[PDB]
């Protein structure tokens, strides 16, 4: 995360460069005297959005956060540690379960006496797939 | 009277100062002064925006 | 281009150069003057955030910085909005305490979380629906 961020700042940076060669100064003293606003226009907040970096995507929004987070869910284990199961990478769930397990959702709980695994085979009037 | 509380406060001007001063006097003078004696400091405003946040820190 | 990091002094508190260190070879082509004056964190207070990052500031120019606190205070991403209201330095927040989402920011500043907004989190919610 780190280096992603320096290599944006680095990329920003550039790009501002490359539109015009007028480099922005720092700030006087943040300790000091009163300050007014005298930025030309606006330095590099508009050469935020739209950048890239060896595949990475990190396309921050007018709101003001990344629009290609990387989320993960997660579920508890049946040894109270929290698991991962299934990324996000650009729209799709890509889940890892076919089927959802059947936790055990307590050790002092009712047993499930109400699923049945049923079966069948592929005939042509009885099962259509 | 052991008890003593120091509601503070940031105002505009010196004059308003005093005022505040002779408020929280009142309410003494009606309440009770055995578990209380509400007790008031104050600051005055400053233009520096970041001088705000450090004066409040430290002083209020 | 000089810029600082601030460490979260947890997981990784050692071998400041290591990061230093990033991209020795050629980090993203090193244009003008990549270089890093990251400093270390500790147990954090306006008070202090402030005297840091202002005696930090009135230094060697400084740049966007990239700010990894591991706490968790809440609260403290705000307050970096605030400094970022008032001194014309852009700066982000990656890991820890500065990665919650905040929503609606001074439109006059420049803060980049790099979190998950409601949305995004209520989206992925339903798609596993």
């Amino acid at each position: 995360r780190v280096r992603d961020g320096i290599g944006i700042l680095t990329t920003a940076a550039s790009s501002m460069l490359e539109k015009f060669s007028y480099i922005p100064e720092a700030k006087a003293s943040c300790y000091g005297q009163m300050e007014r606003p005298e930025v030309p226009m606006h330095t590099l907040h508009p050469f935020m959005v739209n950048v890239t970096w060896d595949g990475k995507d990190l396309s921050f929004t007018e709101e003001g956060y990344q629009v290609h987070p990387r989320l993960v869910v997660i579920v508890l284990n049946k040894d109270r540690e929290w698991e991962k199961v299934g990324k996000w990478e650009n729209h799709t769930l890509s889940l890892r379960h076919a089927v959802w397990p059947r936790y055990k959702s307590f050790s002092d709980c009712e047993p499930d006496d109400n699923h049945l695994s049923i079966v069948t085979l592929e005939e042509a009037p009885f099962v259509i797939v | 009277d052991p008890k003593i509380v120091n509601i503070g406060a940031v105002l505009s001007t010196r004059k308003h100062e005093q005022m505040f001063r002779e408020a929280v006097n009142q309410a003494n003078k009606r309440h009770g002064s055995w578990k209380i004696q509400l007790n008031a400091t104050s600051v005055t405003h400053k233009p520096n925006a970041i001088q705000m946040a450090l004066s409040v820190c430290e002083d209020l | 281009l000089n810029i600082a990091v601030m460490l979260g002094h947890s997981h990784d508190v050692t071998e400041r150069e290591l990061r230093t260190l990033w991209g020795p070879e050629q980090a993203a082509g090193l244009p003008l003057d990549v270089n890093v004056v990251a400093l270390l964190m500790n147990r954090t207070d306006p008070k202090s955030l402030i005297t840091h990052v202002c005696d930090l500031m009135s230094g060697a120019r400084i740049h966007g910085l990239v700010f990894g606190d591991d706490t968790d205070q809440e609260a403290v991403a705000q307050m970096l909005d605030f400094i970022s209201s008032h001194t014309f330095v852009p700066i982000l927040g990656i890991h820890g305490g500065a990665s919650m989402i905040m929503a609606d920011k001074d439109p006059t500043s420049t803060f980049f979380q790099f979190g998950a907004s409601i949305q995004q989190q209520a989206t992925v919610m339903l798609k596993i629906m």
